[PDB]
């Protein structure tokens, strides 16, 4: 009889003891109370709130800004004849081009 | 590097310049993070005799806590002396030798080439 | 269905006086335990 | 009384706690004392007063 | 042993490395290095058994030859120089002499075939003073002479320690010959940036006494000479296997603990110096002295082997040991790394 | 702690207190020689210190409340299932012997550290030099294996080596029958179902490998069961002795100082009990043995170190 | 972010001074607290990142795999609290602290504006998880998947520390703020192509990449189930996280360095899923899964188009969320019939419908069903590879097959055909396994209204 050892015990069932169980802890009370603080502030406090803050989120990353000013400057560039857009993102009259 | 510095004083752990600079304050981070070490070994200290670990020789937690501080605010007044050292032997010698650091004239990139690497 | 821990065939791997016994490294016995030998 | 044999720390060594809170208020005096006295000299010599 | 003769013996070390420390001549710090051997060697034979007596024999062999070397080295500087000061040697077959000599006292590969022995031959205790404070001297001249060390000697010395430190320690049940090669690969560590900057090889010395003192106090607190010994601790002193855990990885060189800090540090500086390749083998070689300490890892700590009944009687007994500074060596070894810059100090 | 090297450098030497009185007495016996009150009587006439045999429960006596715990967490093993089964399957046998030669060791050290601190002489009842005879009848009866034995000497090779023999070690000669008949006459119906091989095994290896090899470092006084009812005379034979065999003359303050620091140190006495030799008989697996540590370590007084127990009314905790 | 680190931090009191019945209830309550705080981080700007101080920044890459991150915590404590409820109280603290120390070095991993502290945090990650795995892990092969597991990371990563330290002696500075705007072409050169292995290596490492993924589907069937999570929702995602850090530096070398990467990439995750065709263990389906799914993160990062970045951050959080659900589910499945293997309990639709209604949801989300965060990623990382070359469509298309043909048969061997007779243990699906299941699919579900949250630096 090699390595003298407990036996290897049977798989306990959390509802045999509480029926009311919500598989938390194995005494009812802090099951329930377990329950009720994963349920709380998983799902009232950060699902809710949480989809509530994301879909209020000022501006996210100034993406309607950015259509809104685009809104201003075509508005800028269509009455005064201008193209919408240049090829040169900078002005060509400030760059040194290395000669050939 | 700096032996030759701390040859003309020897065993000085603070010389009389070391006077000259700011010493680090009671509530310097580093120093209540070597507390924090002090009060780790007290912690380990109560656990390996197998006292009650937060419980037990509050006397002796307490006098790792000020032995750490204690040695730790030397440390750091060493520490920031040696860097200022450094750091006052570099512009030392970066002045009086202009000739291996010449002031270089930062162009602007409207005359910078740089090749354009395309990702596509 | 517990959490595996080690038994005898796995701790008398490390028992030996190396941990890979080739042909040089076997009749190495391993030290005594006070490190104490016999006056022979 | 629990233990059959009186142990080693039944009661506190009172000279040890006694050479151990005068170490520690010592050393927590003499780093207050050191330390404004580091800042005097600092301000005394860059004049920072 | 008489204690008082104990205490006159360890004195008469602890004198040996200071006069190798502080004094300016030659002669002096060979009379150093003879009272630190002479005086060295009871502290090995403290048990009076053959393993101690076959130790402190390789082990006066080795550091006689080495003497022997260093007086030659000293002697050869005098004709050269015509001065005893202690500083650059004057003549290249003084520097490799005197590099050889104290390689030989460092037990530096391939002058290492004497550490795991004499280190497996001799009590714990005299093994730390081995490992941790002989460890000093040679250090000591090593970092006093670095003008005048041959570069391509010491890196082979040291790349070579790492490496046979590193594959020695993986065929190892013993704990003091895991010890003794892992002295091997540290100083290796230590000597590569030796000639780069030296306050670095400081910085490794302490950083490593401070992680072999704290595993050496773990053994001798736990009263463990082998892995499969050491492996009962969880049932005796469950504190203690997070201890090693904790200390063994952060010997391996392993983030957020200080043992990471030595070695880091010494990439730090030798890639200042345009050396890649080396720091970069030193730094994979290093990965086989993690495995024989995850291994220690395994079965002392992360496992549970197999203990005895006898055991239980264990239980009711608490330790009497002096534990020397083995919470403040245990604080020093893990939790050391955010206070780095203070390697400044060793400047 | 109490004492150390500071302690012998301070003029606190070990033989400025061992005076003629300091005799370290063993007595032996078979199993109902009627020792068990001699050995009493004698330190009821030479002023010594007698200590009863190791049980299962020595240790506990020595530590805690002085109670015996539980046989789970002190021997893991039964005399009376010894006594019932000694053939048994779980190695109740060698485990009984193992962890009684621990006890027998533990008894030793405290015999030596009251011999050697307070200068007081200690009766024993079978001392660590007297267990093996055991063992050997049970491996001469075939209740071990000799893997078992092999593991008995090895422990002994490493642990008896550091300490001394008695001084006095005194054996009572009762032959197997008058053993028998104390046994039907002492009522344990275990102890009724012990062999009559066992017991003459147990004399063999008493008169024939103990006392010829304890003859020559000690003093052996061997009495027959009729003089051993009367105590003066045995005291009176203690008293006239004359002591020039064994270790005990060579002995100076040096040896006995390094004996003393040993010999305080429980779990440096206790050390070589516990190698990892993985035989059947002691080896405890993981689960069982991390089981009943954390059961010990929820047991009064038994949670921390013996003076920072709340739950026994330690008090003054955050002081030491 | 040290509003951040300090709460993550005094976990480790919450957990080590509460009751012996309370530590799970205190440390999910406030890690769910800390995870309600991780929202803040969504302060970020179309131009500039959220730079709070010269030791951490957030931008819009780090900020989805922090609140990820966060959010992960209380679930692996909702996972890991009944196959510990035998254990001893102090080992149970203990794993609960290896747990928020490896929350608190990867909260500070991904807001490391230098790059030798993310390192620092990068492989100080390894050892909570080491521990966890070898400690609290199952069977014999633990011990085995931690070698495994630490010397493939520590291989690949003891080249990079050397790399980002002459970065820090040539450039000046590991600043990544700095490195914006001092980055220097990585021209053609030996020295230079070993700079960029370096450089990547170990994060192809923790990615993982095919034939480097071998320490995966061992640290992940041996970790529990908190462990298994943290891999899988995490711990690969340092590869990615730091690929898109350090491909900024490699530039244009990478233009024709990625290719031996790509390759092993486009091929490797069509073996991987092939793998899943043929799988006996659950746990080990779900792990080679995600070295087939990474390996589409690994494509987007090497071929660094904007659309790729796009949908291999999308990919990473939403296979983040699915596969730490997967191995959720798996571990349900194992706490009842003390096996990984697939074939062993079938049909358990008649047995757990609603846990079979997680499974469905689970498995579509696996096999990248829209408008799911899955298939954003997914369909961007294809657009994006289609843009690089016309043919990789086949290597894409044929992957979103075999996908399919592993999500489904997952979900028909498990949960479909007739049950088995002689399993007669099955109990009805726990609160808390509902409740952990819920946790890990709603937020995945609400990401596919705005997934503009998860989509990078570069929306
Ligand atoms: C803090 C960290 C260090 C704690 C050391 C002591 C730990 C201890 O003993 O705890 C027990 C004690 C509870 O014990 P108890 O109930 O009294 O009795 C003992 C038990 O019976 C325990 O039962 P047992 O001992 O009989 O047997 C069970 C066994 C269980 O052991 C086992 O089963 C074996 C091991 C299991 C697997 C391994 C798990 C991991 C363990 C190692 C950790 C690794 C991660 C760390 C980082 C990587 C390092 C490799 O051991 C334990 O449970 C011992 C507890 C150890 C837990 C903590 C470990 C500390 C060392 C490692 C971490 C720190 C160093 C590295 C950090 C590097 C940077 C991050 O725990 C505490 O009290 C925890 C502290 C809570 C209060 C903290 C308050 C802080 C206040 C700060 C402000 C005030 C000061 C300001 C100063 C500055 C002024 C300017
Ligand atoms: C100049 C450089 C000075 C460097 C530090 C030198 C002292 C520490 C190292 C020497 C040593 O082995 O000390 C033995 C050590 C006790 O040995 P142990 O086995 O570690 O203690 C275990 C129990 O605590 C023993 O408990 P107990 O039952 O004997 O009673 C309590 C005991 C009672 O002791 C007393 O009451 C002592 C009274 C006399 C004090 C001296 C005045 C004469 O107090 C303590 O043990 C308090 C904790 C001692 C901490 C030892 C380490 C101190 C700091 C070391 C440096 C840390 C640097 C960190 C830097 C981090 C960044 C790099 O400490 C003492 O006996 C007194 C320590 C006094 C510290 C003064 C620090 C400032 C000096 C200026
Ligand atoms: C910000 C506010 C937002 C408010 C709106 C919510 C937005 C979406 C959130 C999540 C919605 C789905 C959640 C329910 C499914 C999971 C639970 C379950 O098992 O349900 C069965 C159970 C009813 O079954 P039973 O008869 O009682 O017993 C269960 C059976 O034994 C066994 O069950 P079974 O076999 O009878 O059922 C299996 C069956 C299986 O049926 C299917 O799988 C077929 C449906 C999916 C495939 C076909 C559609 C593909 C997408 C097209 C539709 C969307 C786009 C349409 C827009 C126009 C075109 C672009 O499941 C369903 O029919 C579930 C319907 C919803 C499926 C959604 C898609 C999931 C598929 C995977 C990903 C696909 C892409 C992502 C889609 C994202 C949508 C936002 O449902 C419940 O008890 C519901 C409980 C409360 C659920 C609350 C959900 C929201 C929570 C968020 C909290 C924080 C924010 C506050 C808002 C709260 C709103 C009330
Ligand atoms: C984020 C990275 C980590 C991942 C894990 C995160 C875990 C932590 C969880 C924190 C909380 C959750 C975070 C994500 C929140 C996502 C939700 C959100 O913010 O949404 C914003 C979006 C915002 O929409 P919007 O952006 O267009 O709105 C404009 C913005 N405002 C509001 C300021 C004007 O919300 C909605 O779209 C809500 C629309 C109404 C509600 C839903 C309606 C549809 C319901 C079904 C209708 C019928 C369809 C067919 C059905 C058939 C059957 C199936
Ligand atoms: C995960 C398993 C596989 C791991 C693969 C890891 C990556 C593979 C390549 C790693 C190379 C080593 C680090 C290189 C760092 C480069 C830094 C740099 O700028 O170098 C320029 C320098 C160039 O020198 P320099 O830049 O100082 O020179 C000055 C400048 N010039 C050139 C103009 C004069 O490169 C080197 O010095 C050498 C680079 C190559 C190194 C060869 C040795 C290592 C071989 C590969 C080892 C791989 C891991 C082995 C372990 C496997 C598992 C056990
Ligand atoms: C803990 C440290 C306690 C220090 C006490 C005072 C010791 C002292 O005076 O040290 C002087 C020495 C600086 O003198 P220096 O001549 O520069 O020596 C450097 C050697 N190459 O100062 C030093 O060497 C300080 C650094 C010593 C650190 C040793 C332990 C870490
Ligand atoms: C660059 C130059 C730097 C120079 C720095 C000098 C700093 C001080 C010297 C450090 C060198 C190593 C010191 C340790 C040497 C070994 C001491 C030793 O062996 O002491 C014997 C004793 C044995 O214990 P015991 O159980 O009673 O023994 C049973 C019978 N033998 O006890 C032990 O074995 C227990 C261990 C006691 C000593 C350990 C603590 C001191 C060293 C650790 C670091 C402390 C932090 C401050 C210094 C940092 C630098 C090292
Ligand atoms: C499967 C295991 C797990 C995964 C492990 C990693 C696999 C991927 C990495 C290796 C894949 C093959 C090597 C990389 C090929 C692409 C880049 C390259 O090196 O091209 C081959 C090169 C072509 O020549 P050329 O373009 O002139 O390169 C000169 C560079 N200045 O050819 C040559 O110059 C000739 C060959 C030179 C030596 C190559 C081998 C050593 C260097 C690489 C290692
Ligand atoms: N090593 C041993 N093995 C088995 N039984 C022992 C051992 N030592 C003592 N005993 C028993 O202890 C009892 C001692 O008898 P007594 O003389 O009454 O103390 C008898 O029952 C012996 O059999």
């Amino acid at each position: 009889l090699r390595w003298q050892e407990d036996p290897e015990p049977e798989d306990e069932n959390l509802y045999e003891k509480n029926p009311d169980s919500h598989g938390y802890d194995k005494d009812p009370a802090v099951d329930v109370w377990n329950m009720r603080v994963v349920f709380f502030f998983g799902f009232s406090i950060v699902l809710v709130l949480g989809s509530t803050f994301v879909a209020y989120l000022p501006d996210y990353r100034m993406q309607e800004w950015a259509r809104r000013e685009a809104e201003r400057l075509v508005k800028y560039r269509e009455a005064h004849g201008l193209p919408l857009m240049e090829s040169n993102c900078f002005d060509p009259s400030k760059i040194q081009l290395p000669e050939d | 590097m700096m032996t030759g510095r701390q040859a003309r004083a020897p065993l000085q752990f603070l010389p009389d310049e070391a006077r000259s600079l700011p010493p680090p304050k009671l509530t310097d981070p580093r120093l209540a993070y070597i507390g924090f070490l002090g009060y780790c070994s007290g912690l380990i200290d109560n656990a390996i005799r197998r006292r009650p670990v937060l419980s037990a020789g509050l006397h002796r937690q307490f006098l790792y806590i000020t032995s750490f501080v204690f040695v730790g605010y030397y440390l750091l007044k060493r520490q920031d002396y040696m860097y200022a050292v450094r750091d006052h032997d570099m512009f030392s010698y970066i002045k009086s030798h202009p000739e291996d650091f010449p002031e270089k004239d930062k162009k602007t990139y409207r005359e910078v080439f740089e090749e354009f690497h395309p990702v596509r | 269905a517990r959490q595996w821990q080690p038994d005898v065939e796995w701790a008398e791997q490390y028992g030996g006086a190396v941990m890979y016994p080739t042909k040089e490294t076997a009749h190495w016995k391993p030290p005594p335990w006070n490190d104490v030998d016999p006056p022979k | 009384k629990f233990y059959i044999q009186e142990p080693p720390h039944g009661s506190p060594n009172w000279l040890k706690v006694g050479l151990t809170l005068g170490t520690s208020a010592f050393l927590w005096i003499y780093l207050i004392k050191q330390h404004n006295e580091d800042v005097l000299e600092y301000k005394r010599r860059n004049g920072l007063e | 042993m008489n204690p008082i003769i104990l205490i006159i013996i360890l004195m008469t070390v602890m004198l040996g490395t200071i006069i190798v420390m502080i004094s300016t001549h030659w002669l002096l710090i060979w009379i150093g290095f003879e009272m630190n051997m002479l005086a060295i060697i009871p502290i090995m034979m403290k048990k009076h058994n053959p393993r101690a007596t076959e130790a402190s024999t390789k082990y006066f062999l080795t550091q006689s030859t080495a003497s022997m070397l260093l007086m030659m080295a000293i002697i050869i500087n005098l004709m050269f120089s015509g001065q005893w000061t202690v500083m650059k040697l004057f003549n290249p077959m003084a520097s490799m002499l005197m590099t050889m000599a104290l390689a030989m006292k460092l037990g530096m590969a391939p002058f290492h075939f004497w550490v795991p022995e004499v280190t497996q031959g001799i009590p714990l205790s005299s093994g730390l003073i081995l490992l941790t404070w002989q460890k000093l001297a040679p250090m000591s001249v090593l970092y006093q002479i670095l003008p005048s060390i041959n570069l391509d000697l010491i890196l082979t010395l040291s790349i070579l320690s790492i490496t046979i430190g590193g594959w020695g320690g993986l065929n190892q049940t013993q704990l003091r010959k895991i010890m003794a090669y892992s002295s091997i690969a540290h100083m290796g560590w230590m000597t590569a940036v030796l000639l780069y900057n030296p306050t670095m090889t400081l910085l490794n010395l302490i950083i490593y006494i401070i992680m072999t003192s704290t595993m050496f106090t773990l053994f001798m607190a736990n009263s463990t000479t082998t892995t499969l010994s050491l492996s009962h601790t969880w049932n005796k002193a469950p504190i203690m296997t997070i201890l090693v855990l904790i200390t063994l990885l952060s010997m391996g060189g392993l983030p957020p603990l200080s043992g990471f800090m030595p070695k880091w540090m010494i990439i730090q500086e030798m890639t200042k110096n345009d050396s890649i390749i080396l720091p970069t083998l030193m730094a994979i070689t290093a990965l086989l002295n993690l495995y024989f300490y995850m291994r220690l890892t395994y079965s002392t700590a992360l496992t549970m082997f197999p203990s005895t009944n006898n055991m239980k009687m264990k239980w009711q007994f608490p330790t009497t040991k002096r534990m020397t500074l083995l919470p403040t060596m245990t604080v020093l070894s893990t939790m050391l790394l955010p206070l780095t810059p203070i390697l400044s100090i060793l400047e | 702690l109490q004492y150390g090297p500071l302690a012998y450098i301070l003029g606190e030497k070990t033989t400025k207190k061992m005076t003629e009185n300091s005799k370290l007495i063993t007595v032996d016996g078979n199993i109902c020689s009627g020792k068990s009150k001699l050995a009493k009587e004698v330190a009821e006439k030479l002023g010594l210190k007698h200590f009863p045999e190791a049980g299962i429960h020595y240790a506990d006596s020595t530590t805690g409340d002085g109670k015996p715990l539980p046989v789970r967490f002190s021997g893991n093993c039964s005399l009376e299932k010894f006594y019932d089964d000694p053939k048994s399957n779980d190695g109740n046998s060698y485990r009984l012997q193992a962890w009684l030669y621990a006890s027998r060791l533990l008894q030793y050290a405290d015999a030596l550290e009251h011999l050697l601190s307070t200068g007081q002489g200690v009766v024993l009842e079978r001392s660590i030099y007297s267990d093996f005879v055991f063992l050997e009848a049970m491996y001469r009866q075939g209740f071990i294996r000799k893997q078992c034995v092999d593991h008995y000497n090895q422990v002994k090779k490493v642990t008896v080596c550091e300490y001394l023999p008695p001084h006095v070690v005194i054996y009572v000669d009762v032959p197997v029958s008058e053993v028998q008949s104390r046994i039907q006459k002492k009522g344990n119906p275990h102890e009724m179902k012990i062999t009559s091989a066992y017991l003459q095994d147990i004399e063999n290896v008493y008169k024939g490998t103990f006392l010829p090899e304890m003859s020559e470092k000690c003093e052996v006084l061997q009495y027959s069961a009729w003089e051993a009812e009367d105590a003066e005379k045995v005291v009176e034979d203690i008293q006239y002795l004359k002591y020039d065999k064994g270790p005990w003359l060579d002995q100076d303050d040096r040896k006995l100082h390094n004996l003393r620091m040993l010999v305080q140190d429980k779990l440096e006495v206790l050390n070589y009990t516990s190698i990892p030799v993985f035989l059947p008989e002691v080896t405890i697996g993981a689960h069982q043995s991390d089981r009943v540590f954390q059961e010990f370590t929820e047991l009064p007084g038994r949670k921390y170190r013996a003076g920072y127990n709340e739950d026994v009314g330690d008090k003054w905790i955050w002081l030491k | 972010m040290l509003k951040y680190i300090i709460p993550t931090m005094m976990l480790m009191p919450l957990t080590w001074l509460s009751k012996n019945s309370m530590i799970w209830i205190n440390t999910t309550l406030h890690s769910l607290l800390i995870s309600l705080t991780s929202l803040l981080l969504l302060n970020q700007f179309g131009d500039n990142s959220l730079n709070f101080s010269l030791t951490f920044f957030s931008d819009s890459l780090s900020t989805p795999l922090l609140i990820l991150t966060m959010w992960l915590l209380p679930l692996m404590l909702m996972a890991s609290q009944h196959h510990l409820s035998k254990e001893n109280l102090a080992r149970k603290k203990l794993f609960i602290s290896m747990l928020i120390l490896l929350q608190l070095f990867l909260i500070m991993t991904f807001t490391a504006t230098e790059l030798i502290f993310f390192y620092i945090m990068f492989e100080a990650t390894l050892v909570p998880t080491l521990i966890i795995i070898t400690r609290w892990g199952n069977q014999t092969e633990r011990l085995n998947a931690g070698l495994y597991f630490l010397f493939y990371t520590l291989a690949g990563s003891l080249p990079l520390l050397v790399a980002l330290i002459y970065i820090q002696n040539t450039m000046g500075s590991l600043n990544f703020l700095i490195l914006q705007y001092w980055v220097q072409p990585m021209p053609n050169s030996w020295s230079n192509t070993f700079m960029w292995l370096a450089c990547m290596m170990a994060f192809m490492v923790k990615m993982p990449l095919y034939g480097l993924h071998l320490w995966l589907p061992k640290a992940h069937v041996e970790a529990p189930i908190a462990g298994s999570m943290v891999l899988a929702a995490i711990l690969l995602k340092l590869g990615g996280y730091g690929m898109m850090r350090i491909t900024l530096l490699l530039n244009p070398i990478t233009d024709f360095m990625a290719y031996p990467f790509i390759m092993l990439s486009l091929w490797g995750m069509i073996m991987t899923s092939s793998i899943c065709l043929r799988q006996t263990d659950l746990k080990s389906l779900i792990a080679y899964s995600s070295v087939s799914h990474m390996a589409l993160v690994i494509v987007a990062i090497l071929i660094q188009t904007p659309w790729s970045y796009m949908g291999a951050t999308a990919l990473m959080i939403a296979h983040g969320l699915t596969s730490s659900m997967l191995f959720c589910l798996a571990n349900s499945n194992y706490e009842r019939v003390h096996s990984r293997t697939m074939i062993l309990a079938r049909g358990l639709q008649t047995l757990l419908p609603l846990m079979a209604a997680w499974w469905l949801l689970a498995s579509l989300t696996n096999l990248a069903l829209p408008p799911s965060i899955n298939l954003i990623g997914e369909l961007f990382v294809v657009m994006s590879t289609f843009s690089w070359s016309n043919i990789t469509i086949i290597l894409m298309g044929l992957n979103m097959v075999i996908t399919a043909l592993y999500s489904l048969y997952m979900l028909i061997t498990t949960q479909r055909g007739k049950h088995t007779h002689h399993i007669n243990n099955i109990l009805p699906s726990f609160t808390r396994e509902n409740a952990l299941m819920s946790l890990h699919m709603l937020p995945l579900l609400l990401l596919s209204l705005n997934p503009k949250i998860i989509l990078g630096p570069l929306y």
